[PDB]
């Protein structure tokens, strides 16, 4: 054997074991979700409070690309930051040449092709992150989830990390119960609940909630962080549902 | 075992062993403590010597008038990363006439360490850094790990027996955070914190290394007879 | 050269003469200065024929590759690609291009790109050597939300005067109509437009 | 400071009945100053003859370059290069230096060993081929040579008659040019013998 | 990374030998024997073609003996493809020298430069060495008639008579036995063929399985002529010496 | 050089 | 003087055979008609070396392209490759070409300028005698020309150049490219400038020229 | 990133074997039988068109390729490796000869250029050898008709007649009995079809057999008239009909 | 055994990495089919959306390379999109350089040559995909050309790819034995799509809803994919006969 | 730099080179040796642009001396002259060409013949019985055309050379402060101290 020792090597199955090993690093990471809504998207993430010494609200994990795209990821934090840094260069060069801000499907492929490129050679390591991202463009709202292999699809709801199966189960219920659609302000409250429900799979350390959102009506099509009254309103909603 | 030959290889459980071995180099390193209030941020570093005839390895490096770090692990790697921070702090000043944010300083170190963990031939940095600074959003303390993970904290400690000082600061959190407009008392709290990581050895005049930055205080380092006050 | 693009109710109309000259000799008297960069994005070429042909070919290539990945580009996007080439290579280019396209959302749009490589979005644009003689006429006669027949008459009368006074302009008046209906080519011969 | 007319010199090539003639002057000067009266401008690679006029340093360089290329040709092909093929090689080599050219006026002459057909060709400094049935002229007295050749020349001349025509064409042309003359050389080329004659001409 | 699959072609053994050079020589030892014999009035190059097929075109064939210039030739032993790379380089190097100095290249200078290229592949680049051994037969106005041999190591030495390829041990003993210094070309021709005839792995030595060449001053007055023997010319010289 | 219809 | 004329079932290009260095006629009967491909022919004016070099290079790349794609080459491919090459060199390659031919798409006629600008037309003329030629084309050209009419118009347009333009002279070369047929290259189609018999033979009595030395040259090995 | 394979993947084994060349020759052995026969007035190259599927159009896949108007090529072994060699072989004929001498290279020199490309794949960094053996038939004015074999090593040999691939051992023995120095081109085509029938198992007709000749000049295939010296290509690919005509009188 | 890790020859003259790239082809468990009409070329592929959270509009293995050329992929989506983007760039560049739309067979050869390089060069792995190119070429007419990880490519009368490729292949073979022609003798592309779906149903033995199928159609001067409602309309016509 | 002469006679080559080095309105030196020994039986005199002359001469000297060590053999005057010409032929199409004119006087030990080569800065080589560079030629060539014979001795050559220097000293505008004379023969290179 030894097929798993080198990246870009096909096993007799036709599998790249190094990419499957990168997925194990993602599964080990904290829970992050994405909820597609009526006229935008909502991103939420679990931040494990390792110690009292961590400054609250001052270890931001969700990252903005351009002014209209939000990105959250689970697994190796640095890898995620590297991918967003690339995303920003791709989005900048698109706007530079074509004037218009990069569409989400266009942006999704730019990351997809970049992550896929890191499965072609043994001289590079696959990305140790599953990235949930999206925003609002001319064609409306888009939510995507990108995996170490370079595989991405459009999603109604997306979840990754240690509590992905708990989150996925809760996301599936929203899609079933809201066929006509979910509102931006509702999706923020739901996002909070699902993180709190997904925290049951990581319940040794207590955690800190972080939510962001793009909405054509609520945020004027731009990416903003949910803070202050709207954040505490979402936390209180989540606290009431677990009890 | 078979997956620790280079940094480009993942283990079957999704671990980077070369990055973990680089993390191990920090644990062997001499203890250093970081803690801050709202007005000032303090670095305390236990310096290490080869023998009684040798000097004590300098742990603290100045990056700008408003920023600097303490090191634990490979000192040459700290020199490379500190030199990079100096250039980034300097680039911000010359181009934008702007003091580099301590948060951006962290983001830049994170991205520099990361590139060394994803490419063949290179190796991870073998040092951990505690960056303190005072910018437009007050006092800051960062913990840099060569995995790429940078964390903003009230207080922390890295190196051998750092768990002793880290437990003390976790107890003292509510006290030392409110030491505002009092440099000497914030240092005393830092010196008492690092004292919880000592075994057989005690803090002497050429052993202890303290650095402070704050509201009306440029980043300055205290060594020799200047730290005799705090023993 | 005499060229112009006019926006009206149903979309936009592109107009140009058909005269390419070397000094005071007419190299081509039946030139097509209206060129397709996309199905419903066309451009008007003035300056060095060689330079404008080179730019147009590259833009067409860029918008074809854009369409393959991200679907139909906007008229603004096309004008941005033109600008990028004209601005970044301003030292080595002599190209005055009017970009005119029909979206379903944005309707008829006209962007003019002078020598510098600056972009100007306008309700109508005139360019080329013969444009100087019809600034007075076009300003006085242009109205927004004209009909197809009114816009064709406006362009025909305008380029008729431009051709009459400018030695560098003449031949036939070519026109390209961009609307939701599709793409229509029009031609007008000296015997008609000269005696307007 | 005109590279083509610093050193001076002329080459002329003619065709006859189953033969070719190539001739050149022997002058190498530095403008007004005559320096050498032994500077031959005709070289040969097997049975193919090349005459080069223009800047003397480039005449020497190109001779050495074509000797280089014809030697490698023969080793790989296992046969001598033919005039038609060599003409293409010269053209290729000159145009390779399109925007930094050799200031030369080369002239190929020879008989194709297979077909036995007489062949002559001329080039500009950037390698444009000028093929001719009758004659090729080159150098600082090209105008003079054109006038002499166009009047004197007639087709299907015997080697002995052809010698007299090409010789009188060169001599009288060289005497009306300040930068040409100082002795001349004539090559009479038959299928499988080549005669080389040095002409007596006025030494001014 | 790629380190895993690197053979490390340019390293020393514990004994201080170059693995790849030693294995390249082992390769050459299976190649058809090539003999060079230097006489007072010329040089002989004889080479045995590798197990010939009856349907091989023999007259328009070149496997062993190659022409570098008008004065120098080489007999090949090893990979023919590798030899042709080095021959084209040697041919260019000879013309570069002629172009520079307006004089035909001295034999040793050509041999040294070709040997220096082989040396390069054993010390740096991480590529396999050229699996080729040459016998250089040439003339210049300094040393006159010269035989050299180069091998994959890039080491070259001068000889009076030498063999490369298969059965060199047996071949070198037979040459050492019958060779003398006052020898003529016609005698050296006979020795070359007689040596191959005894050392050959074939049943009987025939015209179709041989390449033959001489470098004489047999041309008209103080000039060297290279003769690459035709099939019929080898058939005649083989009868004339009484081998067939 | 230079020849130039 | 070079021109191209379109007729019903194909295109015809013609050119004169005068090559000049300054005011001197270097070649009285040179070939300005180049074969890019078997059914794509090119006529070139400007720097002689540049027209020959650029037509051969694209002709080479067209042949490799034809073999690669398993298809007969197109005139637009030759046109695109020529104009992009000429444009890259900013007019320093002084090649003024009339590109014509037949391909699976149909019959085509284009002109290319040194700076890389291309034009489309039913009749075109390039070179020093283009104005003399274009005058004839403008006077006698009509829509729906036959093969024989187009050859007559094309050759008449070249003749106008030959007589009236000092840059042009000697003979008329023609190449007819008809759809569904092999392109026929008519080298020296007209020869209306034959040199009249000389008044006198200038054959010298043998021994007229004074000789200093004789020697046999060795061409053999 | 970047190609870190700057070292040879083909190296000498202790026994003196170049493993990758030996294994490349094994791949050629597995390949479908192709052959070449040289006549007095022409050359014939032939091979079986092994169809991957009956739905596949075997006309689109050309095993016999034109390199120059007077040179043709057929192979045994890995088809893809052959296809890119034909592309490189056609280009090198132009770049390294025709653009210098204004005429097509002679057979032996084009073979030499192809051999050089295949030799470099044996020694260059981070590449395997080509898994094909070529048979190159060609004509030129000074050498006349010639037939060459090119092996993965970069070694080439001139042949009167030979076969490569699956049933080469039996095919070569068959050609030894039938070949003489007085064979006319039509006699060589007849022997080629007889030799190929032995190796072919399934259908034997003009649709399953690919056969081309290097013979007389073809003015009809030139595509233009007016230049006397240009008389047309000597390379001609026999049609499916032309083969079936010769299979009746077999 | 490092001869099984990179693209070098095994003792028996095989490239195991190329052979393992072929097994990656069937990792998606999707069967594709391509057939030619008189005026058109139709390609159909199974559409499997297992996750309920997925946006089904974004789940596609059919790509619009150029205006005239369409491409369906059998293999993982990352390698599929890698191949798609390259083909689009190659088709765009071809048009710019040579002044006419890249033919289907020429693009197929170009992508096959790129695939061949990966089988010879060590640092590049083969793409675990089989690319089926379809168009109505202006010279050759309706065209199907398929590429594989080996760098092999050939024209097809019709073709099928995927796990149950052999069942579909013989189903099509038996039809062309009967019809005695190289194509589907049909005027409209609508009925050629109906043929394609019908023969896939017979071969696989499964029924299809509108969301179970994905259809691409190549006509003269444009290739386009069908919406769910375009396929639903097509499924109704089959059921009513 | 200005006057360099060369005369090939029966059994030797004689090189005469002016001693004056002038910059502006000042003769900085009146004892300058404008020559380098390339090998025991090859001498090269040089004249032209300041700095370029010595830099070029020493560069050639180093290359010929390197060859002599490598092969343990002296290159023929013909071989050296061909090498020098190629270096100047390269130079003239460089970014900044060597503006240096050289005479190469050598004795070929294999042929037992003296050889004089005149090479200008363009890389224009000629073998001559007598040669000169710069304005010197305009006087000396016509003088030597008259007085020179091919079978002359070294002593006759020196008297012929004195006749040239006298003519130059009479009619040349600039004071070149006399010449250093050197003889190249079978016994190598030696300098005439009293001229
Ligand atoms: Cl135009
Ligand atoms: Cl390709
Ligand atoms: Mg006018
Ligand atoms: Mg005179
Ligand atoms: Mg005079
Ligand atoms: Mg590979």
């Amino acid at each position: 054997t030894g097929y798993d020792l080198s990246n870009s090597v096909f096993s007799p199955d036709g599998r790249n074991f190094q990419v499957e090993y990168a997925v194990k690093a993602v599964e080990n990471g904290t829970t992050s979700i994405g909820i597609k809504c009526n006229d935008g998207v909502v991103f939420a993430v679990e931040k494990l409070i390792t110690s009292k010494l961590l400054v609250p609200q001052k270890n931001v994990k969700i990252q903005v690309v351009d002014r209209h795209i939000g990105c959250v990821y689970s697994g190796l934090i640095p890898d995620g930051r590297h991918l967003v840094n690339r995303g920003r260069e791709e989005a900048a060069s698109f706007k530079k040449l074509y004037k218009t801000p990069i569409p989400i499907p266009a942006f999704a492929d730019r990351l997809g092709q970049y992550v896929q490129a890191h499965t072609l050679y043994n001289s590079v390591r696959p990305f140790g992150v599953s990235t949930i991202f999206g925003g609002v463009d001319k064609n409306g709202a888009h939510l995507y989830m990108l995996e170490p292999s370079g595989s991405y699809w459009g999603y109604k709801g997306a979840a990754t990390g240690k509590g992905r199966q708990s989150a996925k189960a809760e996301l599936e219920k929203l899609v079933d119960h809201h066929p006509e659609g979910l509102s931006a302000r509702e999706a923020v409250k739901q996002a909070a609940k699902i993180i709190y429900l997904a925290h049951e799979d990581n319940k040794e350390k207590d955690f800190e909630l972080e939510i962001s959102w793009c909405s054509l009506s609520e945020t004027n099509g731009l990416h903003k962080f949910v803070k202050g009254d709207l954040l505490q309103e979402a936390i209180d909603f989540a606290q009431k549902e677990i009890n | 075992n078979n997956y620790d030959g280079d940094t480009v290889t993942f283990s079957p459980t999704g671990r980077l062993f070369q990055v973990e071995y680089a993390l191990e180099a920090i644990k062997q390193g001499s203890v250093t403590v970081g803690l801050r209030s709202n007005t000032h941020a303090v670095l305390v570093a236990l310096k290490r010597n080869a023998d009684e005839l040798s000097s004590y390895q300098k742990k603290i490096i100045k990056c700008d008038e408003h920023m600097g770090l303490s090191l634990a692990g490979l000192a040459p790697d700290a020199r490379v990363l500190s030199n990079y921070l100096r250039q980034q702090c300097n680039y911000s000043s010359l181009v934008f006439n702007r003091k580099l944010a301590v948060e951006r300083a962290g983001h830049l170190l994170c991205d520099k360490a990361q590139k060394n963990t994803q490419s063949y031939g290179g190796r991870p940095y073998g040092v951990g850094l505690l960056i303190i600074g005072y910018d437009k959003s007050g006092a800051h303390l960062l913990e840099f790990q060569p995995s790429g993970n940078v964390t903003e904290l009230y207080g922390t400690a890295i190196g051998a027996r750092s768990q002793g000082a880290k437990t003390y600061l976790e107890r003292t959190l509510d006290t030392f955070i409110k030491i505002d407009g009092n440099p000497d008392e914030l240092i005393k709290a830092g010196v008492e914190a690092i004292s919880q990581s000592l075994r057989d050895e005690s803090l002497t005049v050429d052993n202890l290394s303290i650095a402070i930055v704050g509201k009306d205080t440029p980043f300055t380092i205290y060594d020799g007879e200047a730290v005799a006050k705090y023993i | 050269t005499s060229i112009m693009a006019v926006t009206f109710k149903d979309g936009v109309i592109l107009g140009a003469d058909s005269r390419t000259t070397t000094g005071a000799y007419i190299a081509n008297r039946v030139t097509d200065k209206l060129t397709r960069v996309h199905d419903k994005i066309w451009c008007c070429r003035s300056g060095s024929a060689a330079d404008t042909q080179a730019i147009a070919d590259i833009v067409q290539y860029h918008l074809e590759l854009y369409t393959s990945q991200y679907g139909t580009p906007s008229t603004e996007t096309a004008a941005s690609v033109f600008k990028e080439l004209c601005y970044e290579n301003k030292d080595n280019l002599t190209a005055g291009i009017i970009v005119a396209g029909y979206d379903d959302k944005n309707k008829g749009e006209v962007y003019t790109i002078p020598l510098g490589g600056s972009v100007h979005k306008l309700p109508y644009a005139i360019a080329g050597s013969g444009s100087t003689f019809i600034y007075g006429y076009c300003d006085k006669n242009f109205r927004e939300n004209m009909s197809k027949e009114e816009t064709v008459d406006f362009i025909k009368h305008s380029l008729s005067q431009a051709i009459k006074w400018d030695g560098s302009s003449g031949g036939v008046i070519r026109m390209v109509v961009l609307t939701a209906a599709g793409v229509e080519r029009l031609i007008f011969y000296p015997d008609e437009y000269e005696q307007l | 400071s005109d590279p083509s007319s610093i050193n001076g010199g002329i080459v002329v090539a003619m065709t006859g009945k189953d033969c070719v003639a190539i001739a050149c002057d022997l002058r190498l000067g530095s403008q007004s100053l005559g320096v050498s009266n032994k500077f031959e401008k005709i070289f040969h690679y097997g049975h193919v003859f090349l005459g080069i006029t223009g800047l003397a340093t480039d005449v020497t360089t190109l001779n050495e370059m074509f000797r280089y290329k014809t030697n490698l040709y023969k080793l790989k092909e296992e046969r001598a290069i033919e005039p038609e093929t060599f003409t293409q090689l010269v053209s290729s080599s000159l145009y390779e230096r399109r925007f930094g050219p050799y200031f030369v006026g080369p002239v190929v002459a020879g008989i194709n060993s297979k077909s036995g057909k007489p062949f002559i060709a001329g080039f500009d400094l950037i390698g444009c081929i000028d093929e001719a049935k009758d004659f090729i002229v080159s150098g600082t007295a090209s105008d003079q040579l054109f006038g002499m050749c166009e009047s004197l020349y007639e087709p299907n001349l015997e080697p002995e008659d052809l010698f007299e025509t090409i010789s009188q064409a060169l001599l009288n042309a060289a005497d009306r040019d300040a930068l040409s003359g100082w002795g001349a050389v004539v090559y009479i080329i038959k299928k499988d013998e080549v005669v080389k004659r040095y002409l007596k001409m006025r030494q001014d | 990374g790629s380190r895993r699959y690197d053979s490390r072609t340019t390293i020393f053994s514990p004994e201080g030998r170059l693995y790849q050079v030693e294995y390249a020589l082992e390769s050459i030892s299976h190649a058809g024997t090539a003999i060079g014999i230097m006489a007072s009035d010329g040089i002989v190059l004889a080479a045995e073609r590798k197990v010939t097929s009856t349907l091989l075109e023999q007259d328009t064939s070149t496997e062993k003996l190659y022409k570098l210039n008008d004065k120098i030739a080489v007999a090949v032993a090893g990979l023919t493809a590798d030899a042709e790379i080095l021959i084209n380089t040697a041919r260019i190097h000879a013309q570069n020298y002629l172009k520079t100095y307006n004089e035909d290249i001295p034999v040793e200078i050509l041999v040294r430069r070709l040997s220096d290229i082989k040396q390069g592949y054993t010390q740096h680049g991480g590529l396999r060495p050229f699996g080729v051994s040459f016998i250089y037969a040439g003339y210049d106005d300094r040393y006159g008639y010269q035989l050299y041999t180069s091998n994959p190591s890039g080491n070259y030495t001068g000889w009076k008579a030498i063999s490369v390829g298969a059965n060199t041990s047996a071949a070198q003993t037979l040459l050492q036995m019958d060779y003398k210094d006052d020898m003529k070309v016609d005698d050296a021709i006979e020795l070359a063929l007689k040596t191959l005839s005894k050392t050959t792995d074939s049943s009987a030595l025939t015209y179709d399985r041989l390449e033959f060449a001489t470098i004489r001053k047999g041309a008209n007055d103080g000039e060297v002529y290279q003769k690459i023997f035709k099939p019929q010319e080898i058939k005649d010289i083989l009868v004339k010496t009484g081998i067939t | 050089x230079f020849l130039x219809x | 003087t070079i021109v191209g004329v379109k007729f019903n079932n194909g295109v015809v290009i013609a050119a004169d055979t005068r090559s000049t260095q300054g005011p001197i006629v270097a070649d009285k009967n040179c070939a300005k008609l180049h074969r890019i491909s078997p059914k794509i022919w090119c006529a070139g004016a400007g720097t002689a070396a540049d027209t020959e070099a650029v037509t051969q290079l694209i002709g080479s790349n067209i042949e490799l392209h034809s073999l690669y794609t398993s298809r007969e080459p197109r005139v637009v491919s030759a046109l695109q490759m020529l104009k992009q090459h000429l444009f890259k060199y900013q007019g320093h390659i002084g090649a003024y070409l009339i590109v014509a031919g037949v391909d699976p798409t149909g019959s085509h006629l284009f002109s290319i300028h040194a700076h890389g600008s291309t034009d489309v037309g039913y009749y075109l003329s390039l070179g020093s005698g283009s104005l003399a030629a274009m005058a004839v084309l403008e006077s006698h050209w009509k829509q729906d020309l036959t093969k024989e009419e187009a050859i007559k118009l094309a050759s008449d347009a070249i003749q106008a150049g030959i007589w009236n333009d000092l840059g042009s002279g000697s003979n008329v070369d023609v190449c007819v490219m008809e759809i569904g047929k092999d392109a026929e290259y008519l080298r020296n189609y007209l020869t209306p400038n034959v040199r009249e018999e000389k008044q006198k033979s200038y054959k010298f009595p043998r021994g007229t020229t004074a000789v200093l030395k004789e020697s046999i040259v060795n061409i053999c090995d | 990133m970047t190609d870190r394979y700057s070292f040879s993947l083909t190296t000498f084994s202790p026994s003196g074997k170049l493993g990758q060349i030996d294994y490349a020759l094994t791949a050629v052995k597995q390949g479908v039988t192709s052959l070449g026969i040289k006549a007095t007035n022409g050359v014939v190259i032939a091979t079986e068109k092994k169809s991957s599927s009956p739905l596949a159009m075997s006309e689109t896949l050309s095993k016999v390729s034109l390199l120059t108007p007077d040179i043709g090529a057929v192979y045994s072994g890995m088809g893809p490796d052959y296809r890119v060699l034909v592309d490189k072989s056609r280009k090198v004929a132009h770049t390294s000869y025709k653009r210098i001498y204004g005429e097509y290279p002679p057979t032996k020199l084009l073979v030499s250029e192809v051999a050089k490309i295949m030799q470099e794949a044996t020694q260059s960094g981070g590449v395997r050898p080509f898994g094909v053996s070529l048979l190159i038939a060609g004509h030129d004015e000074f050498n006349g008709f010639s037939l060459y074999q090119v092996d993965p090593s970069g070694s080439y040999f001139p042949w009167k007649a030979t076969a490569i691939g699956k049933g080469s051992v039996a095919a070569k023995t068959f050609l030894e009995k039938r070949w003489n120095d007085e064979l006319e081109l039509e006699d060589a085509i007849h022997i080629a079809l007889l030799t190929l029938k032995e190796s072919v198992e399934g259908e034997f007709n003009g649709d399953t057999i690919e056969l081309a000749i290097i013979g007389d000049e073809n003015p009809d295939l030139l595509g233009y008239t007016g230049i006397p010296t240009d008389k047309g290509p000597r390379f001609r690919k026999l049609t499916s009909q032309e083969i079936n005509d010769r299979l009746e009188a077999l | 055994g490092y001869d099984r890790h990179i693209t070098i020859f095994s003792p028996e003259g095989r490239l195991y990495q190329v052979e393992y790239a072929f097994k990656a082809t069937n990792q998606t468990n999707i069967n594709s089919l391509a057939v030619r009409g008189k005026d058109c070329t139709v390609v159909i592929s199974q559409k499997k959306v297992p996750d309920k959270l997925l946006d089904p509009t974004t789940v596609s293995y059919i790509f619009c390379i150029s205006r005239t050329i369409g491409m369906v992929v059998n293999g993982p989506i990352p390698d599929a999109r890698n191949a798609a983007l390259r083909a689009k760039a190659e088709a765009a560049e071809f048009r710019y350089k040579y002044g006419y739309d890249m033919p289907c067979d020429v693009l197929a050869k170009r992508m096959a040559n790129l695939s061949q390089i990966y089988t010879q060069r060590a640092y590049m792995r083969p793409l675990g995909v089989i690319l089926t190119f379809v168009s109505v070429d202006e010279e050759l007419g309706p065209s199907i050309y398929k590429t594989d990880p080996a760098g092999y490519y050939v024209g097809y009368k019709a073709t099928a790819t995927g796990p149950k490729q052999q069942e579909i292949t013989t189903n099509l073979e038996n039809h062309f034995k009967k019809s005695k022609i190289d194509h589907i003798n049909e005027e409209s592309w609508e009925k050629v799509v109906e043929f394609a779906i019908t023969h896939m149903i017979d071969a696989l033995g499964t029924e299809f809803s509108k969301n179970d199928l994905e259809v691409g159609v190549a006509t003269k001067d444009k290739f386009f994919t069908l919406s769910a409602e375009n396929i639903e309309e097509r499924l109704v016509a089959i059921a009513e006969q | 730099m200005d006057i360099i002469l060369g005369i090939r006679v029966q059994d030797s080559v004689i090189l005469a080179s002016s001693k004056a080095v002038t910059r502006g309105i000042s003769v900085l030196k009146d004892s300058d040796d404008k020559t380098r020994q390339l090998s025991p039986h090859t001498l090269m005199s040089f004249a032209g642009e300041a700095g370029d002359t010595v830099q070029f001469a020493e560069y050639i000297q180093a290359n010929i001396q390197l060859y002599s060590i490598r092969e343990d053999y002296e290159l023929s005057p013909q071989a050296v002259s061909s090498f020098v010409r190629q270096e100047l032929a390269k130079s003239i199409r460089s970014r900044r060409p060597y503006q240096v004119n050289v005479l190469i006087g050598g004795y070929d030990k294999k042929k037992n013949k003296p050889e004089l080569y005149q090479i200008d800065y363009l890389g224009t080589k000629v073998e001559l019985p007598y040669g000169a560079h710069g304005y010197s030629g305009f006087y000396t060539f016509s003088l030597l055309d008259h007085h020179y014979r091919p079978d002359m001795t070294t002593e006759e050559g020196l008297d012929l050379l004195k006749l040239c220097v006298q003519e130059l000293e009479k009619r040349m505008p600039m004071d070149f402060k006399g010449v250093i004379v050197k003889i190249v023969d079978k016994d190598g290179i030696r300098q005439v101290d009293d001229f």
